[PDB]
């Protein structure tokens, strides 16, 4: 029995070796999808989305570099596209995708001695890749893939500021 | 025995007549059915395509069917009832036949055939039952309307 | 549910007992017609296809001739058809004498007497027939 | 052991019959008679969003079936003889025609099963497992339409129509 | 998705396709239990019978649009 | 069987009353289809007896029945029975009648007419044979009323004055 769902049994691939792992697999893909292929693509949307958040917010704090728009973060991409220096963000992502996701998603599909998915042994600092600093990486990337899907879709809704509610603080908190 | 039994009624037959008759009679009522339900289909596609598409007579004959035989003109009755008459000789030439097996124009008593041969004669049974009902209807109905089965539809 | 088998239990021989071939309704009307028909002399067949065919011989003449915009329209149309007819068993004639040379049985149409027979009656059912189609043209009225 | 399945097994939060296992016959006969009357109310409120019945409610009143709402406000436009006769009827069916207890509180029959009223005139099933399922489906079912018939309540209360705001 | 009422229907055409489905000979309308089927075809059964329940809720949905019923 | 057959209204005849002799020359299996056909006619019988007593009373719904074509329930039941539904589309007929073939054709090949007398697979009420006769014939009188009322409201409202009564 799954430990998320305890009336279903968590699927044979899941086991208990990766990161992040808490038996959530009610539809298996996992036995339609590689787990590898489905940890790279998860790790992806992850630090996407990290980064999304982060950025989302100090652009709409108000960190602004110069010469850019000074515009809040839900007009931010139809001002950069007009301005016309965002392109130059796509041509590093464009050299990073080609070059390093491309080659390890082949590697992972066909090369059986292959890293895992999300592992590209970046480690300058040498921090660490104990088992405790992938599942924080795990647990925050997947809270801002659902803090950055709310982000949107209540930014875009209300059309206010940081807290993208309607009244403010307070519904976040009613006493207010 | 025969293929006539069906699942919505089973072998319908309340008022005895399969039994206590000879096996001509019971011949003779199957080779009834089948001419009943085969001139019936007839009749019903005869109806629906003349109701909208009559383009023999100039268009002109009317698409009320008790009254375009009425407009027919005297030979082509004459030569219909010479063609439905040969084709009903033929039919008790193979009557007097040794080996009849009513409606049975085709032979098929000599063929290697097999459940699906029942099935599809059920078919043409069944067809034919629906169709007796329907021309029936239809020949009602242009008799209290005056329309056709289709001009009525509309 | 095989409907196609050998004809008459042999594999080998040339032919197929199809629905069209060996049907009840194809032995019924070929058996039946003149030509098949049991108990039938050979006059009697003969008669029978030459009325038969002389009747609708004189159609087309009349209809479809040169003169069938003129008053004399079905007179050409049956002098054609007598002209046809007279050319058809000048066929059977010179046909039979080709074939059935050497022959005594009479009574069969694969005879000389047989066949002679066969081909009077052609002849004499031909000519009635067109002059009979003839008659009923002149008087397409009543129908 | 009959109740306890679906998504959540057992499930007492409070532990009430674990704590006094003896009184579960009665807990589910009190919880048979509440999803009884909340399966009548809730279907009540479904068709009287519908349909409403044609005649006078009372001759001697001016309040036809069709000027009542469906809520606390067309249960409060009726007659008080009408409302005594509801009550008298209810009364009447509760403790002759289907009492659930056989004398006093706590009390449901043992050979019977606790929310076993209807007489010998009733739909059986004589199978183990097709009773078991229908009476797993009963209770549920039950549960589901009382939880809803709160919501009605508290909507009707609050708005005027059980239907909230869409 | 805009309206409840294209909602509602999108969400009965794709269960009427996922209860009315057969695939190999095996379908819950063909009294073959949920749990069986789950484990002989696993997701390929809810993709296509929603990708087809699709397909019919917008057959449907146009249709009733052009018709002037939703 | 027609001995063994539930039926035989004691009002009109101690045993089965079949006056013109139609069950005779009968099968086992056609006199199921038969007594099936009862059935059925019975049932269809009381519920359409039930719906005239609520359409003609004034028993309608809160509605339009067809956005596209202008209807309304309140129409169809100030119009009568008879015309009311006349008054209703044709489309929606045909879709009544479709749903009612439909489950007419589920339940003939789960419950075939000849092999089973129309004892569909609804649950029993009482399994005592005693009651399980009294009840079988309760329906089958029931149902024989009610074919005789709904023929006479017919005949009353479409015919004025053909009934002594028409409540
Ligand atoms: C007139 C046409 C006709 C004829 C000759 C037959 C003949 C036959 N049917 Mg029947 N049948 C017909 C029409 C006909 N059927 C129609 C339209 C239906 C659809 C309901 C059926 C449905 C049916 C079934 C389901 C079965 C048969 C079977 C049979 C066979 C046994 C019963 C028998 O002897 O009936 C004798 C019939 C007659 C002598 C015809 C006249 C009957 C009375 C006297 C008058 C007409 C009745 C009534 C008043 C209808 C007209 C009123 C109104 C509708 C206009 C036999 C070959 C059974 C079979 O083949 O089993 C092997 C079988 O299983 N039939
Ligand atoms: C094949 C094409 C063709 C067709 C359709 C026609 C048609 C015609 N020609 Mg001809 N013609 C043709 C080629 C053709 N011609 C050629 C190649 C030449 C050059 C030599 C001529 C030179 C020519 C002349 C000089 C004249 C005609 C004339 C005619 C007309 C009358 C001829 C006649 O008496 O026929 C008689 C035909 C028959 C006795 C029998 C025809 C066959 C029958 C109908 C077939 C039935 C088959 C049946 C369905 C089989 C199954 C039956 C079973 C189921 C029972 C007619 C319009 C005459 C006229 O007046 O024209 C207006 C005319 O003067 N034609
Ligand atoms: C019950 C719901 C419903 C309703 C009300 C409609 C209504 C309609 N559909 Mg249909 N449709 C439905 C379900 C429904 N559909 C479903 C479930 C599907 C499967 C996805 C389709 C797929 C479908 C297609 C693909 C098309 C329609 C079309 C139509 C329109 C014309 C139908 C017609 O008479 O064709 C005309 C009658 C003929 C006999 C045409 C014959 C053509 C061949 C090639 C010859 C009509 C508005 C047609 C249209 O033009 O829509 C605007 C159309 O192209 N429907
Ligand atoms: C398309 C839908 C549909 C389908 C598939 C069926 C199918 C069936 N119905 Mg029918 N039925 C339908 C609609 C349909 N019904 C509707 C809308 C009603 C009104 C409630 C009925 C009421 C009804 C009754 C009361 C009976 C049937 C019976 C039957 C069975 C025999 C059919 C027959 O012999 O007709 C033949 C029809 C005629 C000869 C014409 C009758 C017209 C009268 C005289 C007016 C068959 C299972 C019979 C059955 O089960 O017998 C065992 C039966 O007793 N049906
Ligand atoms: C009031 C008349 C009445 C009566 C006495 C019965 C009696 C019966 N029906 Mg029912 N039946 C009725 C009306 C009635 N029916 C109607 C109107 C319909 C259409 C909805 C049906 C449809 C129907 C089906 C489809 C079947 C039955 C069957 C049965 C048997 C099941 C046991 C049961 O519950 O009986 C006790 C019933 C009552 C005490 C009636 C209570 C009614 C009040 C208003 C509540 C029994 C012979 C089954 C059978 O085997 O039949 C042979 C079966 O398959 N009936
Ligand atoms: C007597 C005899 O002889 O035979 C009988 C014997 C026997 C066994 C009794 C039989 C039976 C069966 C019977 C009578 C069964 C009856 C069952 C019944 C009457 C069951 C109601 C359920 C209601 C529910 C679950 C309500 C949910 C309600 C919900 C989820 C809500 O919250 C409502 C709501 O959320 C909506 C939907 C919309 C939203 O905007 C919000 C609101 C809050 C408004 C037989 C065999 O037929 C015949
Ligand atoms: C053996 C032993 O020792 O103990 C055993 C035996 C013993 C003691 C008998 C037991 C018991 C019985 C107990 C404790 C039963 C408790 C029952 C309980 C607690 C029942 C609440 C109902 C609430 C309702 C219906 C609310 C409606 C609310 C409505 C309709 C509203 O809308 C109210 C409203 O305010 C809103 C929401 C909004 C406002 O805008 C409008 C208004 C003002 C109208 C136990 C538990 O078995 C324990
Ligand atoms: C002296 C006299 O009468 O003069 C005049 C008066 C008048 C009025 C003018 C005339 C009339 C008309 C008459 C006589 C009309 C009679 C009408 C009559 C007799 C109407 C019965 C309805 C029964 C129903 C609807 C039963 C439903 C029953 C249902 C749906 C169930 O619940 C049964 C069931 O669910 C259970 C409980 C258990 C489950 O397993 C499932 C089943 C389905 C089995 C006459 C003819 O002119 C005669
Ligand atoms: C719960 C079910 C129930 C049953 C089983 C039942 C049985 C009987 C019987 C048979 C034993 C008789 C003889 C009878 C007679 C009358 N009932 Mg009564 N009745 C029930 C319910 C209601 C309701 C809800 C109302 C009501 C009424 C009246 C009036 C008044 C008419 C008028 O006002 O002109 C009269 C004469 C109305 C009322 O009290 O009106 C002031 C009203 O609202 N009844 N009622
Ligand atoms: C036997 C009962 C019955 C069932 C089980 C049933 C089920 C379904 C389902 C499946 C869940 C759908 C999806 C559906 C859809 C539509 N039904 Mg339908 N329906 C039934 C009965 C009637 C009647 C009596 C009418 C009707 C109609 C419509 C219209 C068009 C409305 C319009 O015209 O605006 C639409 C789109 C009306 C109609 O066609 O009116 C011309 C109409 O009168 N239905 N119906
Ligand atoms: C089968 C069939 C068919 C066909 C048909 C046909 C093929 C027909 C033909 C027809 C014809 C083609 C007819 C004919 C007739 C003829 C006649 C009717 C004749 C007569 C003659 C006569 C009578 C003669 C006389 C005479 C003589 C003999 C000699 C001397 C002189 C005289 C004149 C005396 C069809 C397609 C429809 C389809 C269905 C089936
Ligand atoms: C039936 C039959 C058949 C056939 C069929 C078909 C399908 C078809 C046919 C066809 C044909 C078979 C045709 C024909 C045609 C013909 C023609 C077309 C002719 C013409 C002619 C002419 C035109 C002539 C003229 C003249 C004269 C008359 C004399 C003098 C000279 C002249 C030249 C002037 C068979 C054999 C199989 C078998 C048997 C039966």
């Amino acid at each position: 029995k799954s430990k998320s769902i305890p009336f279903l049994e968590a699927p044979p691939a899941l086991d208990g070796t990766m990161a992040g792992d808490k038996g959530f697999d009610p539809m298996r893909l996992s036995e339609v999808v590689p787990i590898q292929w489905a940890r790279e693509a998860e790790l992806k949307h992850a630090r996407i989305c990290m980064l999304a958040v982060v950025g989302w917010v100090a652009v709409d704090l108000g960190f602004t570099v110069p010469y850019a728009p000074q515009v809040s973060s839900l007009a931010a991409h139809d001002a950069a596209v007009e301005k016309g220096a965002f392109l130059f963000l796509l041509f590093p992502i464009a050299v990073v995708e080609v070059l390093a996701g491309i080659p390890k998603c082949f590697q992972i599909m066909n090369d059986p001695n292959a890293a895992p998915g999300g592992d590209y042994k970046f480690d300058p600092l040498g921090i660490g890749a104990s088992a405790d600093m992938q599942e924080k990486e795990i647990s925050n990337g997947r809270l801002a893939m659902m803090a950055f899907s709310g982000i949107v879709t209540q930014a875009a809704l209300t059309q206010a500021p940081f807290p993208y509610t309607y009244n403010g603080m307070s519904d976040l908190v009613p006493v207010l | 025995d025969m293929v006539g039994a069906c699942k919505p009624l089973g072998f319908f037959d309340p008022l005895g007549f399969s039994k206590d008759a000879s096996p001509a009679s019971m011949a003779k009522f199957r080779e009834a059915e089948l001419k009943h339900g085969r001139v019936a289909m007839l009749a019903c596609a005869g109806m629906i395509t003349a109701d909208k598409f009559h383009p023999l007579y100039d268009g002109k004959l009317s698409s009320n069917p008790l009254l375009a035989i009425a407009q027919v003109p005297k030979l082509g009755l004459l030569q219909i009832l010479l063609f439905i008459g040969f084709m009903e000789v033929f039919g008790i030439l193979n009557s007097r036949r040794p080996d009849y097996k009513p409606g049975d124009f085709l032979g098929s008593s000599q063929w290697d055939t097999t459940e699906v041969w029942d099935n599809y004669q059920l078919r043409e049974l069944n067809n034919g039952r629906l169709a007796m009902f329907a021309s029936i209807g239809m020949l009602t109905h242009a008799y209290i309307t005056g329309k056709g089965p289709l001009e009525l539809l509309d | 549910s095989e409907f196609v088998k050998p004809f008459n239990n042999d594999p080998f021989v040339g032919n197929l007992s199809t629905p069209v071939t060996t049907s009840t309704a194809t032995k019924l009307y070929l058996g039946n017609l003149p030509i098949y028909r049991k108990g039938l002399s050979p006059l009697m067949r003969g008669l029978e296809v030459g009325m038969a065919h002389g009747y609708f011989l004189i159609g087309p003449f009349y209809i479809l001739g040169p003169l069938r915009n003129s008053p004399n329209a079905l007179l050409v149309g049956l002098f054609s058809a007598y002209g046809l007819i007279i050319i058809l068993t000048l066929a059977l004639t010179i046909y039979g004498l080709a074939s059935f040379q050497d022959n005594s049985t009479g009574s069969n149409l694969e005879s000389s007497k047989g066949w002679r027979s066969f081909t009077s009656g052609f002849t004499v059912g031909a000519l009635g027939g067109a002059s009979v189609a003839y008659v009923l043209l002149n008087n397409v009225s009543f129908f | 052991e009959l109740g306890a399945t679906g998504p959540l097994g057992y499930w007492d939060p409070l532990g009430f019959s674990t704590k006094q296992p003896e009184r579960f016959a009665r807990y589910r006969a009190v919880e048979l008679k509440h999803g009884r009357i909340a399966m009548a109310a809730c279907t009540g409120y479904f068709v009287q969003s519908v349909l409403r019945w044609p005649g006078y409610l009372s001759t001697s009143a001016g309040v036809k079936f069709s000027d009542l709402p469906n809520g606390i406000a067309g249960f409060a436009k009726i007659p008080p003889l009408g409302l005594a006769q509801i009550f008298l009827f209810i009364g009447l069916m509760e403790a002759f025609t289907w009492p659930f207890y056989q004398g006093g509180l706590g009390k449901v029959p043992e050979g019977k099963l606790p929310g076993d009223v209807a007489g010998d005139l009733w739909v059986r099933y004589s199978d183990p497992e097709v009773k078991k399922h229908k009476l797993n489906v009963e209770i549920n079912n039950g549960r589901a339409a009382m939880m809803g018939s709160l919501g009605m309540l508290m909507h009707d209360h609050i708005l005027g129509t059980w239907i909230p705001p869409g | 998705a805009y309206s409840i009422p294209k909602a509602f229907i999108m969400m009965f055409c794709n269960v009427l396709v996922i209860s009315t489905m057969t695939i190999q000979g095996k379908g819950l309308a063909k009294g073959t239990p949920h749990d069986e089927m789950v484990e002989s075809f696993g997701i390929t059964w809810l993709l296509a019978g929603t990708a087809l329940g699709h397909i019919v809720g917008a057959g449907t949905i146009l249709g009733c649009s052009t018709a002037g019923i939703l | 069987g027609v001995e063994d057959m539930v039926g035989a209204s004691v009002e009109v005849s101690n045993k089965v009353w079949d006056p013109l002799k139609l069950s005779a020359k009968m099968d086992e299996g056609n006199l199921n289809l038969v007594r099936a056909a009862e059935l059925k006619h019975c049932r269809v019988a009381m519920l359409a007896t039930v719906g005239w007593a609520w359409t003609a009373t004034g028993t309608h719904f809160e509605g339009m029945l067809s956005t596209s074509q202008g209807i309304s329930f309140a129409d169809a039941c100030a119009a009568g029975p008879l015309l009311g539904a006349a008054k209703v589309p044709a489309v929606g007929v045909w879709q009544i009648i479709a749903a009612i073939g439909a489950l007419e054709v589920f339940w003939e090949n789960k419950y075939p007419a000849s092999e089973c007398a129309g004892n569909f697979g609804v649950p029993w009420v009482t399994s005592d044979p005693a009651k399980m006769k009294e009840i079988q014939l309760a329906e089958l009188k029931n149902g024989r009323l009610a074919m005789i009322g709904i023929i006479s409201f017919a005949c009353a409202e479409s015919i004025p004055g053909s009934v002594p009564f028409y409540p």
